[PDB]
RNA sequence: CGCGGGGUGGAGCAGCCUGGUAGCUCGUCGGGCUCAUAACCCGAAGGUCGUCGGUUCAAAUCCGGCCCCCGCAACCA
RNA sequence: AAAUG
RNA sequence: CGCCUCCUAAAAGGUAACGGAGGCGCCCAAAGGUCCCCUCAGGCGGGACGGAAAUCCGCCGGAGAGCGCAAGGGUAGAAGG
């Protein structure tokens, strides 16, 4: 199934896998 | 050998053997399969 | 250093052998006869033109080689092909009496 | 999903690069992604019961393929369990299985790695093909810090038809792949 | 049925109904005459020795008292029983043949001369540990272990502490 | 609850909180909070992705800490790796360098013990 | 005084029936503990890996190169 | 009283052939619940001597069901043949302390060799004495695992010998049908009989009967 | 020249058939009791298992060759 | 109960 | 002191010695039938805990692996998994 990226760093991630649920506290921002 | 030890096979109620040798100890207690018998034909067989 | 050793054949003793090829767009079959090295029947799929399922297909080449084949003495054979995994490309061919 | 973020890029934003880089002549010919891997040793088919599947459905949590269970091929003495069954757990990865993978890895995974200043250049050498390890497996995003009674490092190891490092190199680079350059 | 010129140290063989062990061995073979041999042995269970002579021809007749390893599990009756931790067997041997059965342990693992699947001998090690359950906190007292058998002990020795206890003598060996 | 690299505390107040971090005192911790406006009694276990974010982002930039910082620090420790700086010449030798009795005591910069004989 | 002095009854082992030579069905025409020579027309092996005859005929030793040792055995035509 | 008019149902005297005691063994029950079919047989044999006890299991053509809470200790995938087996409870040496501490809600308890060792080891005085710990000889030990817990919900009973030289053991259920216990009356016979130590002097079976759960033991031949 | 057994912490002995475990007593060093020394009490360290090969997933252990060891024989002339 | 300098 | 393997044994078989050197008195209810699949040991890279071979990836590798046990013949166009 799709899902989100929701970091913290704004930057959200429009992608598939298991549970559109996810905070990835920490995307690609350093 | 003892942990070996020798048994024939019985047509179910009644007589006839096949005799093999089960193995005691690793598959063991106990063991029947399917064989033909002298009189009629193919069958289980339990040991004794 | 062999990919796939095959030689379900090699497995062939009972001679007359349905010798089958899996093309991927196409499939030919020849009754060979060892022991002489002669093959003694053929008829290939699209080498023929036919049809357009491809297992329907086969179907076709198999009662092709048949028919062809009985009325030369052929009646009872061996099958095989090598990666022949005997399945869906079956060709369940009517008369050739070999059975299988 | 037979398409993806990273598999367009790849298409329409390698592909193009290492043509006009390395001047390849026939479309195949140019570095395409085979498979990559993800396994894990554990070593952990000791005694108390070593149940470790959770590392099985949680290696495949992240990839969404239940792993297959590898054996000890010999047995060894030095270090306990040996003959067979006891540990191994892995997982190949191809088409958009393998696509919808790398990108999380490549995009929120590698990311958080305790220090992580880009990926060590020298793991690909002579190999069409890359290689690096991970010490944790929290590293990604469908698993948390709570669910995990234990840590779980792994190796994951990406195959190509390239033929060389450059080849290789570049290409996992076009990709996103951080270098500790 | 082994003859003797075939014996060893350690050969077990059946002699007057008992079971001994060679623990001596010698062949004798002076002046011309037939050769001899001149042995000693020990019971399995009792401990009596006998050294003796044979002939040359003359057969034993050899045992199968091999060594396995028991486990204490539980008492009953005027008996406490074991396990093999290998076959996981189970044992019933009558208090007797339990070499130091008290200053043992319900859970402690011994030895057993098994013959014919059945303990002749079952001895622990030479000192076990064991939990002191007694003794007043008053130098050399006595202290009833957690397997009820008294031992004497010093004085730091005290109610609940663990100690260890050569099963030969039952002497204070040391604490936990 | 994953702070400036993941390392995450829980169920307690913030302020100690982030004292469960290599480069965070009970000092910093008390200068964090004020500098985002944050309850420091407020358990970890609730607070705005905001309050969090905001707060992972002081933290990670305001000052370098464990792993970097933690590593870094070994390296401080190397450079006394020069020709023989004392202060190195202590440290290359697991002994105190600050200057301690060591006579007796010291134990802490040398594992358990050796004893030995006498004389 | 010595540690040695065993061995085994020889098992007179080999061909035993050579090339041009008049079988009958059943004839073992080899004996051999490998497979020093295969199986061939008309010559099934046993157990043992004991050639023997499947028809009256003669006996042929093909040398098949990497391929192995054979011996048929072309009936009487 | 009550059992006068039940007892009746017994010639004292008589010797009945398993069948004969069969229709009657069913007369014999009447409760307010199933009552299962007991049998007892003073056997000849000396407890004291150790060789002649009398340890050996046996599966049933008829009777006995999953009316036992069976509990698997053991390591690695066992559990899986062991889940799959009807294992109602599962684990190795984390389950010891459940039973360890309190907990006891089953009947038989099977295991493997490998996780074997640590059981009795802390487990020994606690049900040894219960003979619920796993021994070959009452084969609840091993490997198989799979179909010893398949089976201990088939038919497949133990019975070892008491100190008095007796052995009793559930040949199955008072509404069972007719030649069913009777049959499976037999098959513990049979077996029990097949298990006699070499140096047992004297007549085996000496006393043999058919009793109900709750009151009347027929004595029977048990050679019927 | 054969006959059997033996080489394991500093000493003297277990462990070896039933391969996965170094057990014991004394000794040693540390610390207490004494003015001190013993004793005694507390606690600790220490074994290429004679070597060189092989067998095994693994060997003190099973297998072989050597090296030292201890004891027994060498008779009819 | 309990040696010696 | 019977049985197996190799040498002696002189290119068929057979062949001695208080000649050289080793094994056996068992074992597997799968280590047996059959059908379908798979190919090794090692070696150089490459890789989280990871020896010097635990698991993974890439080549290179016709057999040096394996085939319960001695040795021999045999064998990956399987006798191996
Ligand atoms: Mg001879
Ligand atoms: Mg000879
Ligand atoms: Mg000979
Ligand atoms: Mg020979
Ligand atoms: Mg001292
Ligand atoms: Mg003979
Ligand atoms: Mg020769
Ligand atoms: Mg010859
Ligand atoms: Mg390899
Ligand atoms: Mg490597
Ligand atoms: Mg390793
Ligand atoms: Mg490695
Ligand atoms: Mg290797």
């Amino acid at each position: 199934v799709p899902a989100r990226i929701i970091c913290g760093c704004g930057n959200v991630i429009e992608t598939y896998s298991t549970k559109p649920e996810i905070y990835v506290e920490v995307c690609s921002k350093c | 050998v003892r942990i070996k030890l020798l048994l024939e096979c019985t047509e179910c109620k009644r007589r006839n053997y096949a005799t093999e040798k089960n193995k005691r100890n690793t598959p063991n207690k106990l063991e029947l399969r399917k064989y033909c018998p002298w009189c009629r034909k193919h069958t289980v067989h339990r040991e004794v | 250093r062999r990919k796939f050793r095959v030689r379900n054949r090699i497995k062939r003793t009972g001679r007359l052998r349905l010798s089958v090829f899996r093309s991927l767009k196409h499939i030919y079959a020849q009754i060979i006869d060892d022991e002489k090295g002669v093959t003694l029947v053929s008829a290939s799929s699209l080498a023929l033109k036919l049809k357009g399922n491809k297992t329907e297909v086969a179907r076709q080449v198999g009662r092709a080689l048949a028919e062809k084949a009985l009325a030369l003495g052929i009646k009872q054979v061996a099958f095989d092909r090598g990666p022949y995994k005997y399945h869906g490309r079956v060709k369940a061919l009517a008369e050739g009496a070999r059975e299988g | 999903p037979l398409d993806v973020a990273l598999k367009r890029k790849y298409y329409e934003e390698v592909r193009p690069e290492l043509i006009r880089r390395f001047g390849y002549q026939n479309v195949w010919e140019v570095p395409r992604l085979e498979k990559v891997v993800i396994n894990q040793g554990l070593g952990e088919a000791k005694e108390d019961a070593r149940i470790l599947e959770k590392a099985a459905q949680e290696l495949a949590l992240i990839t969404g393929q239940k792993p297959a269970v590898t054996r000890a091929k010999k047995s060894i003495s030095n270090f306990k369990l040996r003959k067979g069954m006891p540990i191994g757990l892995r997982v190949t990865l191809r088409r958009d299985r393998m696509w919808i993978f790398l990108e999380k890895l490549l995009n929120v995974a590698l990311p958080r790695i305790r220090d992580f200043r880009g990926l060590n250049p020298n793991s690909f050498d002579g190999r069409g093909n890359y290689n690096l390890g991970l010490r944790e497996q929290l590293i990604f995003p469908e698993i948390t810090y709570d669910m995990v009674d234990a840590l779980r490092g792994m190796d994951i190891a990406v195959v190509t038809t390239a033929e060389t490092d450059e080849e290789a190199r570049a290409l996992l680079e076009l990709l996103g792949f951080p270098f500790r350059k | 049925m082994i003859s003797v010129t075939d014996l060893r140290p350690g050969t077990k063989v059946k002699m007057d109904g008992g079971l001994w062990e060679c623990v001596e061995y010698q062949h004798q073979k002076l002046g011309r005459g037939g050769a001899k041999v001149v042995a000693k042995f020990k019971n399995l269970e009792t401990g009596a020795t006998v050294e003796r002579t044979f002939n040359s021809g003359e057969k034993l007749e050899d045992i199968y008292v091999e060594t396995r390893e028991l486990q204490y599990l539980y008492p009953e009756g005027e008996e406490m029983v074991f396990m093999d931790l290998e076959t996981y067997e189970q044992f019933a041997v009558p208090r007797s043949r339990v070499v130091g059965a008290e200053f043992f342990k319900e859970g402690m693992t011994a030895l057993g001369d098994m013959y014919e699947g059945q303990p002749i001998k079952v001895t622990p090690p030479t000192v076990v540990e064991l939990k002191v359950v007694d003794t007043p906190p008053g130098g050399s007292k006595p202290a009833t272990l957690e397997t009820g058998a008294v031992v004497q002990v010093p004085l730091f020795v005290e109610p609940g502490e663990v100690i260890k206890v050569d099963t030969r003598t039952g002497e204070y060996v040391g604490r936990a | 609850a994953r702070i400036a690299g993941v390392e995450i505390p829980r169920n307690k107040r913030v302020d100690v909180a982030l004292t469960y971090i290599y480069g965070i005192g009970k000092a910093r911790a008390k200068e964090a909070l004020e500098k985002t406006g944050i309850n420091p009694a407020t358990r970890v276990k609730d607070l705005t992705e905001a309050e969090v974010v905001r707060l992972r982002e002081y933290v990670e930039n305001t000052w370098k800490l464990e792993g970097e910082l933690r590593a870094e620090v070994a390296a401080n420790i190397k450079r006394l790796m020069d020709i023989g700086c004392y202060r190195g010449l202590r440290h290359r030798r697991g002994l105190p360098v600050r200057g301690q009795r060591t006579r007796t005591n010291a134990r802490t910069r040398k594992g358990p013990r050796k004893t030995v004989a006498g004389k | 005084s010595t540690r040695n002095g065993r061995d085994s009854q020889a098992k007179r082992l080999g061909v035993k029936r050579y090339e041009g030579q008049v079988v009958r069905a059943g004839n073992i025409l080899v004996r051999q503990r490998g497979t020093r020579f295969k199986p061939g027309k008309n010559v099934g092996m046993g157990r043992d890996f004991t050639l023997f005859a499947l028809v009256d005929g003669v006996v042929e030793f093909q040398d098949r190169g990497r391929l192995g040792r054979y011996v048929h055995v072309r009936p009487l035509a | 009283k009550r059992y006068r008019a039940l007892l009746e149902k017994v010639d004292p005297n008589k010797v009945y052939t398993i069948d004969e005691a069969a229709r009657l063994v069913k007369e014999l029950a009447t409760a307010k619940f199933d009552e299962t079919v007991e049998v007892h047989a003073k056997l000849g044999i000396d407890p004291r001597r150790s060789d002649q006890n009398v340890r050996g299991t046996v599966s049933l053509p008829h009777g006995l069901g999953k009316q036992v809470r069976v509990l698997a200790i053991a390591k690695g995938e066992k559990i899986k043949e062991a889940e799959e087996a009807g294992a109602d409870y599962v684990g190795g040496e984390e389950i010891i302390q459940k039973i360890l501490d309190g907990w006891m809600d089953f009947d038989a308890v099977v295991a493997t060799p490998d996780v074997m060792g640590a059981v009795g080891s802390k487990l020994g005085r606690i049900l040894g004495p219960r003979g619920l710990l796993p021994n070959p000889k009452a084969g609840t030990v091993g490997f198989n695992i799979g179909e010893i817990i398949r089976e201990i919900k088939a038919g497949r009973i133990e019975f070892r010998n008491d100190k008095t030289g007796a052995i009793h053991a559930p040949v199955g259920k008072a509404s069972f049908p007719p030649e069913k216990l009777a049959d499976n009356i037999r098959a513990f016979i049979r077996a029990l009989e097949a298990h006699k130590p070499e140096g047992a002097k004297g007549t085996f079976l000496r006393s043999v009967y058919v009793t109900t759960t709750m009151g009347p033991s027929v004595r029977i031949n048990p050679h019927s």
